[PDB]
């Protein structure tokens, strides 16, 4: 059976300090701030061309 | 006579450039949140991107209305522009009720939703641009509300009053989950992408949309956040100037607008850092989110300041 | 304590579910009577015309108010006592005369309205108090939304009390630039000799007058009368009328009025005049509210009109409530049933109805004859008081006019009689469920008040004396 | 599924059930109702053990009740 | 009593004082300096400032035309602690209303130049500050130490002059 | 001729400008509806208005000290109750038919 | 680590912002002879600052000061004429 | 300078031209387009009389709120309606210069308190005179007009704004009394 | 007061002489307000009291809740026909 409210192992005060504070918003705001952070996978065309194999047609 | 009209000229000049550039700055930010280039550069050479698609904005098709509500939305997103303090007494044009001004155009800023909707219409974007309307005006409660609860320390319409009475301690440290739902309620009047549903003459709802993106960003600054102030800043300054002079007005003049200028550039990243992490709602879900929790917790706020006035002596004086 | 009690059911309104409806109105109405029962003791509080002036020059609290005040809730538990009970216990019974889930909190929003004039002093109480009780009246007449003539009657009352809402702003604003106070009593008898006001004052209370149907403007609201339910009209067709009279009243601002002696003249003309030719009986019922608020204009020409106006009131109440509930008894027995919200609409539909019962045409008989004044009721002695200011004051082509248009009235009301004992060819011999017993009880306590109110008429005067001198 | 248990079939079991179900209802009927219950109850133990209250500020020109004495003084 | 209007046309009166009221030596004082001299000129010309404000209140109406007389006394004794205050401090005084002509004249932003102008007006023309209507246990705010609100930027000359008054110990 | 007002003349020219540069450069050439939608902004206006009945009171909060607070309190607490109304009347949920009504099923 | 093309906008929007108020700040105290704005201004305040103008002689707030006062001052008092405000 | 001068007889003239475009309109739209601009005109000469506060306030509930509602309303109903022909109100036109002559100078007649009915009216006119404006120095600090409306709304007149609570409670419960279809 | 008496009078005159549909009606009513309004402000300006003022922030008000329910009882009318007539209700 699903368990109710009162089998649950937080309090509400603690259920509540996520639920208005967002505390799983600002960890993926944090994730795609950490993808900011680092250098991008970009290439340039015209003058570089992608990874090929021999057997390419 | 020259004297001011020189200073409007260097005024409308720096915010025409700086809604410009949030154009570009917006393309950059989001590109290396995922991994790309995005545009090529962002110097002085940099406004022609901005430049150039705000000219080839005008060249697509176009399917007396119609050109009325463009016009009053960007003279309407412009004209808020000067109630904004930026330094001490540093205003546009000086006036005692500047809150209720930029509260009044707040309300003047929903028209071009409505008059948007008439043109090319259909029965169901005649239904979407209601949608929009309804949210936009929804939030703008929340907006008028907390701006009420900040000036109840304040009790003055006055602006430069705000941030004076604020140089003790910012109003954003006691009143931080204020600052929370009002980043909320901010990106709610524009409609940034947790809370754009009803998205998803063109170059004026472009540029009057940035223009509400940063302008909302500077109602944050003054009220909430600290407006031009970051420190005390007395003891430098005596051993860096001898007297008053134009070199030292001048100084400080520039230290108080980068603290304003570094409120607002933070602000403005975050609005673009917010955009990309989220994805959108359901209108349900933002009408229900506006009305049934939120705005409870703002009557309960709302209640639990006068009382804390009220327990100790406390009440502020005009 | 009304405000005790709107602030409390409106909470328990919202989550009473749409079955409990019946059973708050019976709450309500018990709140009511107790609120009567064990408060009434503030009349003591006057004792010779004493006037207390409440919440600063604001409210006005003296005794012909506390008597309107109470007044206002004995009819409102006859009122709360219709929708609370029901009439058979039978299917078309439950489907007829539902009340609305936010009915019993408009009624008492009303009587906040209604009692906030005729308790007022100043103009912004009055202007407040006006827009209350005209919203209510905008949502007691709309909350039946399923009905045709319902809702394009709301939609018409909107408009007709909104112009007449900005005449009276008007005439607040005006009086308001030729002096500086808002107060009624700024006047105190000096201004008015030397400061043409008579066009302010009288623009001030026509404002109000045709709100409640002065006859060149009464054909609206004839056709929002017959328009609404039988249920919503027995309350908006009391209760304007008397809260605004009693304010006009209480506060003198149009004596020697020849434009009120005008319309007065005219309202008792075109009134019993325009119910001779009418099939509907709620038509017939309203014009003889229109005559009857028109015996009104009257006694507001006078000065010192507090024992005339007090017991036509009570007598004009009693009387009208007494004929509408009789009537709701009277569509049981009736062949033909239309138009769910409005059951009966025909005078000729309640024909023979002395062979189905007899006692609901004795009480009928009662009530009519109190209407025409004859003189052993207590609608006798209204309109014989009425006179004895009439005749005190000068007012002598009035009082002809007043007679003629009594007798050109009785004969529309006696077709009410004239329908009701006939031969009918269908008579009823045994009714399989009765009647419900309070809801009747109510009626034969308003009959034995119409018919043997003249007991006590004395000792009234004699408790007038003291408590209005 | 958790539903209501009525707030007359035990108080505070219903209390401790809005705090966890609804806390957009708790939470925000709980902190605007510490304010006016706080005022009646937080503010005599200030005035008596913080620190009493202020003087009033002047609003006017403070007039004395005197009868002119007469000055002298400052005649030429 | 009266804010002004849509277009509101100023206009002067090229006249004179009739007959009877004789010639005064009326303040000549800027908003800096008599805010500077406030305090003083309240302690100082206290009764007079009185003795005018109940004459006109006792002649209702009356007014503008029965205290004439008295009226010229406020003036002379405020113009006689204004002379004073030139030829006594004038130096410091200076010093007060030049800070003070920044800061919006914000009385908070100029404590400085205010306590030595104070010593200096309290050692030679013997006046002091007083807030009245404050009730004991209530610390006057323009004694306290460490205040909440302190201004934006200290002017340069009070502090000097407040650090050589430190110096030579008449502070 | 002071700094304020060059700025609301000078803006519907920048607006007048930007717009007949367009109209220079451009090319050229009922259904039923919810109650939440209409009730949202019909709603909306007792709202708004609340506030600025409660704008006199923020100006004002020194002078009215212990009196005129229990006055806004209990404007504010009169209004709550109105606000409970709405929403224990569900009153801006909008509903639809998703549901099979979760009957069970019933043989012979 | 970081990136300078995406914080070199940023940072034209911040140089922006500060050289239009040090430009502002300098305008404003040059207007008015070397002293900052009043911010806030009450009635008492209007009044006085017109006291003022009509006691230094034209200037804005120059600030003047004096044992007594001119003779001209106390002819140069002003009132101010209103239209009826039909 | 006196350019300056006529600055309220104008904005009159423009209100007397906004309502003829009130009342002769093709579409709904655009009879309340030009109503904001009334209103707008209106705060124009409330911020001339020397009110600007209540200027903001038209602005913040007139081309506010209730503006807002009714370009709503225009938008999500359908509404038919003709056009001012003359075949249809041309016979109005004779009670209409009537009722123009007498409203007008009987709105005009009572702000004047002689008895001779050709007085009053000429005192609505006869006002070409300048009002003197003198300076006491009796007010010390800046209580304007929004803080007497506080302090007056609260103190002396408290019964009134506890009376409102019930009329705006009203306008909460009106529409969810008509609007919902419970069950 | 001559502002408010013609935007009270043209609005009345506009408000009585429609035939062509119902929204004009409500919006000749919400300037009948208005034209109130222009003229007791003024009445406060030159008797220099707040008191005209203070009738007119209530007015406002009632004005707002005034729209508030007159425009349920449009929707009211509105649901149970199927468009709103030109010639009126
Ligand atoms: C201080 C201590 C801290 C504060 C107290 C902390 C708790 C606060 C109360 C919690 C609210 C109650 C509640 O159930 O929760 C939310 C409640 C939800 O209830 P629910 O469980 O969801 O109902 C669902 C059931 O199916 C529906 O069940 P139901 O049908 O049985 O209805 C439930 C009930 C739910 O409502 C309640 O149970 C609350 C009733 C409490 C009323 C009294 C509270 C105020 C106490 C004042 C104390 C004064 C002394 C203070 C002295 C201090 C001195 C220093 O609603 C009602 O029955 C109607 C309300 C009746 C109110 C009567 C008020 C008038 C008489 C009382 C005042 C008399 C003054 C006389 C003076 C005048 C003389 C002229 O939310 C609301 O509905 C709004 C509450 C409105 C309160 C009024
Ligand atoms: C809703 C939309 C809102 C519309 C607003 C626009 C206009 C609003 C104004 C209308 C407001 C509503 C009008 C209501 C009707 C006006 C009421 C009215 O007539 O009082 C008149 C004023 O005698 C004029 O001097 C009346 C003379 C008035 C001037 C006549 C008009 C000039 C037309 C030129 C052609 C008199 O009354 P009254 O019987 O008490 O007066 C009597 C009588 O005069 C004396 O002989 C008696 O001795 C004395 O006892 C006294 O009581
Ligand atoms: C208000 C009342 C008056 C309105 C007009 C005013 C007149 C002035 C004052 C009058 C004073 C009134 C006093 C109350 C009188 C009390 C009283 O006689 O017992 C009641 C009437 O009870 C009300 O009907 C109670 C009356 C209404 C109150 C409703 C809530 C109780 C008499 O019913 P009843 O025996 O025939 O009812 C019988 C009897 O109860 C059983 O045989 C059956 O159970 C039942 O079905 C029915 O057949
Ligand atoms: C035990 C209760 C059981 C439940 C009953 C519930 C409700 C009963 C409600 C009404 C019953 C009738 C009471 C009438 C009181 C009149 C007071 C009065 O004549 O008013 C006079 C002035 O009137 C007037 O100007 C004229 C009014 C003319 C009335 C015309 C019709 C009267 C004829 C029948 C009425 C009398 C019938 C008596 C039946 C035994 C003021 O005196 P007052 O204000 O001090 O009287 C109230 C004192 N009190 C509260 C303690 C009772
Ligand atoms: C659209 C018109 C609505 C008018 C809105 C009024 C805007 C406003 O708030 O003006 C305030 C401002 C001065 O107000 P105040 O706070 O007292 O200034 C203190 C100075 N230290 O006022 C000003 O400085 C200038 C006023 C600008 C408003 C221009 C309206 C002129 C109307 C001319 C009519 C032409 C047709
Ligand atoms: C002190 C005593 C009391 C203690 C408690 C503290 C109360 C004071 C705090 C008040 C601040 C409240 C903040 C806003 C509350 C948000 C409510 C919420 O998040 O959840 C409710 C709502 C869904 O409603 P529901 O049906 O109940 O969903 C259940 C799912 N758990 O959820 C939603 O509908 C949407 C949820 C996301 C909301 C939009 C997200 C915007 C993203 C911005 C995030 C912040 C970005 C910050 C950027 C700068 C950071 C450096
Ligand atoms: C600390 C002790 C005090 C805490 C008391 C908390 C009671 C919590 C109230 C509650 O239970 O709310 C939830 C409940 C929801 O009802 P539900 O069963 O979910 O079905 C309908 C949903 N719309 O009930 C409801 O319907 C919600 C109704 C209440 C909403 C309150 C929000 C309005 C703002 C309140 C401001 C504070 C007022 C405090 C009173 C001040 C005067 C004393």
């Amino acid at each position: 059976r699903p368990a109710t409210w009162e089998e649950s192992e937080e309090g509400a005060l603690s259920k509540a300090t996520k639920y208005f504070l967002l505390a799983e918003m600002f960890r993926g705001l944090y994730v795609v701030l950490e993808q900011f952070f680092r250098a991008p996978y970009t290439i340039y065309y015209p003058f570089e061309k992608g990874p090929v194999s021999p057997r390419f047609r | 006579m020259i004297i001011n009209i020189v200073e409007i000229l260097i005024f409308l000049v720096c915010v025409l450039f700086s809604v410009a550039y949030l154009t570009v700055a917006e393309r950059k930010t989001l590109a290396y949140m995922q991994r790309r280039l995005g545009p090529n550069f962002v110097g002085y050479y940099g406004l022609l991107q901005a430049f150039a698609d705000a000219v080839k904005l005008l060249l697509k098709e176009i399917v007396i209305i119609l050109v009325i509500s463009p016009l009053i939305t960007l003279i309407t997103a412009l004209i808020g522009w000067v109630v904004i303090p930026l330094g001490p007494g540093i205003t546009l044009g000086e006036l005692n009720l500047g809150i209720l001004f930029s509260l009044a155009i707040g309300s003047l800023g929903v028209f071009g939703s409505l008059l948007s909707g008439w043109s090319s219409n259909s029965k169901y974007s005649l239904l979407g641009s209601i949608r929009s309307t309804a949210q936009l005006i929804s939030y703008e409660l929340i907006l008028t509300s907390i701006f009420i609860i900040i000036i109840m320390f304040v009790s003055s319409l006055n602006i430069t009053t705000i941030i004076e009475t604020q140089r003790v301690v910012w109003y954003c440290i006691p009143l931080l989950p204020l600052l929370l739902i009002f980043f909320i309620a901010s990106v709610a009047e524009t409609a940034r992408p947790p809370f754009d549903l009803t998205e998803s003459p063109f170059v004026f709802f472009f540029l009057a949309e940035y223009s509400n993106i940063i302008l909302i960003s500077a109602f944050n600054g003054y009220l909430l956040l600290g407006g031009y102030l970051s420190f005390n800043y007395s003891y430098l300054f005596n051993i860096l100037f001898n007297d008053y002079s134009y070199v030292s007005f001048l100084f400080e003049g520039l230290i108080n607008s980068s603290a304003y200028a570094i409120k607002l550039v933070f602000l403005m990243f975050s609005f673009i850092w917010v955009r990309a992490a989220f994805p959108r709602f359901t209108y349900d879900n933002l009408i229900n989110f506006c009305w049934i929790i939120l705005l409870p917790l703002l009557f309960g706020i709302f209640l639990i300041i006068p009382s804390t006035l009220y327990i100790f002596d406390s009440f502020p004086t005009l | 304590m009304l405000i005790l009690a709107i602030i409390s059911l409106i909470t328990f309104v919202s989550m009473s579910k749409l079955s409990d409806n019946r059973a708050i109105i019976r709450l309500i109405n018990i709140y009511l009577i107790l609120v009567l029962v064990l408060d009434s003791f503030l009349y003591l509080l006057f004792l010779n015309n004493q006037t207390y002036t409440v919440m600063g020059e604001l409210l006005i609290f003296n005794s012909f108010t506390f008597y309107i005040d109470m007044l206002i809730y004995f009819i409102m538990i006859v009122i709360s006592s219709l929708y609370g009970y029901n009439l058979y216990n039978n299917n078309l019974y439950k489907t007829l005369f539902e009340p609305k889930k936010e009915l019993i909190i408009l009624f008492l929003i009303n009587i906040l309205g209604a009692l906030l004039i005729v308790h007022s002093n100043d103009f912004i109480t009055l202007f407040v108090a006006i827009e209350l009780q005209s919203y209510s009246i905008y949502l007691i007449t709309a909350i039946y939304n399923s009905s045709y003539k319902a809702s394009k009657a709301s939609m018409l009352y909107f408009f007709m009390g909104g112009i007449l809402s900005i005449l009276i702003a008007y005439s607040i604003n005006t009086y308001y630039s030729v002096l500086n106070s808002y107060t009624l009593h700024s006047l105190d008898s000096l201004i008015i000799n030397t400061l043409d006001l008579n066009l302010i004052l009288i623009a001030l209370s026509l404002g109000l007058l045709f709100k409640i149907g002065i006859a060149p403007l009464h054909k609206w609201l004839i056709s929002i009368y017959e328009n609404t339910p039988i249920l919503i009209t027995i309350y908006i067709s009391l209760i304007p009328k008397i809260s605004i009279l009693s304010y006009l009243v209480l506060s003198n601002i149009s004596i020697n009025s020849l434009v009120i002696s005008i319309l007065a003249i005219l309202t008792l003309l075109v009134g019993s005049v325009g119910g001779l030719l009418q099939i509907k009986i709620k038509r017939l019922l309203a014009f003889s509210g229109l005559t009857n608020a028109g015996y009104m204009m009257l006694l507001l020409l006078l000065n010192n009109n507090e024992f005339s106006y007090l017991y036509y009131i009570t007598q004009y109440s009693i009387s009208h409530l007494a004929i509408f509930m009789i009537i709701i008894f009277s569509i049981y027995y009736i062949n033909y049933i239309n138009n769910q919200y409005n059951p009966i609409i025909y005078v000729n539909q309640l024909k023979g109805l002395i062979h189905d019962n007899a006692y609901l045409v004795l009480s009928m008989a009662i009530v009519v004859f109190s209407f025409i004044g004859i003189p052993p009721l207590l609608g006798f002695f209204g309109k014989l008081n009425i006179l004895m200011s009439i005749l005190n004051n000068g007012y002598y082509f009035i009082s002809i006019v007043l007679i003629v248009a009594s007798l050109i009235s009785a004969l529309y009301y006696l077709y009410l009689l004239n329908v009701s004992i006939q031969d009918k060819n269908n008579i009823l011999i045994n009714s399989n469920e009765t009647v419900s017993s309070v809801l009747s009880y109510i009626l034969s306590s308003l009959i034995i008040l119409i018919t043997f109110g003249f007991i006590y008429n004395s000792l009234i005067i004699d408790i007038f004396n003291v408590y209005f001198n | 599924i958790n539903a209501n248990p009525g707030f007359w079939n035990g108080p505070f079991r219903y209390l401790r059930w809005s705090a966890h179900n609804r806390p957009h209802l708790f939470f925000a009927f709980a902190i605007g109702i510490a304010g006016p219950v706080a005022a009646l109850t937080l503010t005599p133990l200030r005035r008596k053990y913080l620190y009493p209250d202020h003087s009033p500020l002047p609003q006017s020109y403070p007039l004395p009740q005197r009868a002119r004495e007469g000055l002298t003084g400052f005649d030429d | 009593p009266r804010e002004a209007a849509a277009h509101w046309v100023p206009f002067e009166d090229k006249a004179n004082m009739p007959d009877n009221v004789p010639d005064v030596v009326e303040v000549g004082a800027t908003s800096a300096p008599l805010l500077s001299a406030s305090y003083f000129i309240g302690a100082k010309c206290k009764p007079y400032n009185d003795d005018f404000m109940l004459c006109r209140e006792e002649s209702q109406g009356s007014g503008a035309i029965d205290c004439l007389k008295e009226g010229r006394r406020v003036t002379r004794c405020a113009v006689s602690v204004i002379e004073d205050i030139n030829k006594s401090c004038l130096d410091e005084f200076r010093l007060h209303w030049q800070c003070l002509e920044q800061n919006n004249h914000q009385l908070s932003g100029c404590r400085k130049a205010e306590a030595l102008l104070n010593k200096c007006v309290f050692t030679k023309l013997n006046l002091e500050k007083k807030i009245p209507g404050l009730r004991p246990d209530e610390e006057p705010v323009f004694l306290k130490k460490d205040p909440w609100i302190k201004p934006a930027v200290d002017d340069f000359k009070s502090v000097r002059a407040y650090a050589e008054a430190k110096k030579n110990g008449t502070l | 001729m002071n700094t304020f007002i060059i700025f609301i003349i000078l803006i519907p020219i920048v607006g007048f400008a930007l717009l007949a540069v367009n109209i220079l450069l451009a090319v050229y050439k009922r259904l039923a509806f919810n109650a939440a939608f209409i009730l949202v902004a019909i709603l909306f206006l007792p709202f708004d208005l609340e506030i600025s009945t409660l704008l006199p009171y923020v100006m004002s909060i020194y002078l009215v000290s212990n009196y005129g607070f229990t006055i806004v309190l209990l404007f504010l607490l009169i209004l709550i109750i109105g606000f409970v109304y709405e929403i224990n009347t569900n009153a801006l949920k909008i509903n639809k038919h998703n549901k099979p009504n979760t009957d069970s099923l019933i043989y012979k | 680590a970081i990136p300078f093309e995406a914080l070199l906008p940023y940072g034209i929007i911040f140089g922006l912002l500060t050289a239009g108020g040090g430009a502002m700040q300098v305008l404003h105290v040059y207007r008015n002879g070397g002293v900052r704005d009043r911010f806030a201004i009450d009635q008492w305040d209007s009044q006085m600052m017109e006291r003022d103008l009509r006691l230094n002689g034209g200037q804005g707030r120059k600030q003047v000061d004096q044992a007594t006062a001119p003779e001209a001052f106390k002819h140069n008092h002003v009132w101010k004429s209103e239209r009826p405000l039909i | 300078m006196y350019l300056t001068y006529y600055f309220i007889e104008i904005t009159i003239f423009l209100a007397i031209l906004c309502t003829i475009f009130i009342i002769s309109a093709k579409n709904p739209m655009v009879s309340i387009l030009y109503m904001i601009a009334l209103f707008v005109i209106a705060a124009m000469y409330l911020y001339l009389i020397g009110l600007g506060i209540f200027s903001l306030l038209y602005i913040m509930i007139y081309i506010g709120a209730i503006a807002v509602l009714f370009l709503f309303i225009i938008t999500l109903l359908d509404i038919n309606s003709t056009e001012l022909s003359v075949k249809s109100n041309i016979r109005d036109l004779p009670l209409v210069l009537i009722s123009l002559i007498v409203l007008t100078i009987s709105g005009l007649m009572i702000y004047s308190n002689d008895s001779i009915l050709i007085n009053k009216l000429l005192e609505a006119f006869g006002n070409d005179y300048n009002t003197i404006i003198t300076q006491d120095w009796f007010n010390i600090e800046n209580t304007t007009l929004l803080t007497t409306i506080g302090n007056v709304l609260l103190t002396n007149n408290a019964f009134i704004l506890l009376v409102l609570a019930i009329v705006l409670l009203l306008g909460i419960i009106g529409p969810i009394s008509i609007t919902m279809k419970h069950k | 007061m001559f502002i408010g008496t013609i935007i009270l009078v043209l609005s009345f005159l506009g408000f009585v002489f429609n035939r062509r549909n119902i929204i004009l009606a409500f919006i000749c009513l919400e300037t009948m307000l208005l034209g109130i309004n222009l003229i007791l402000l003024r009445n406060s300006v030159l008797f220099d009291d707040i008191s005209g003022s203070l009738f007119a922030i209530v007015i406002i008000i009632l004005a707002g809740v005034e729209s508030a329910i007159g425009l349920s009882l449009l929707v009211s009318y509105y649901r149970l026909r199927g468009v709103i007539n030109s010639y009126g209700i």
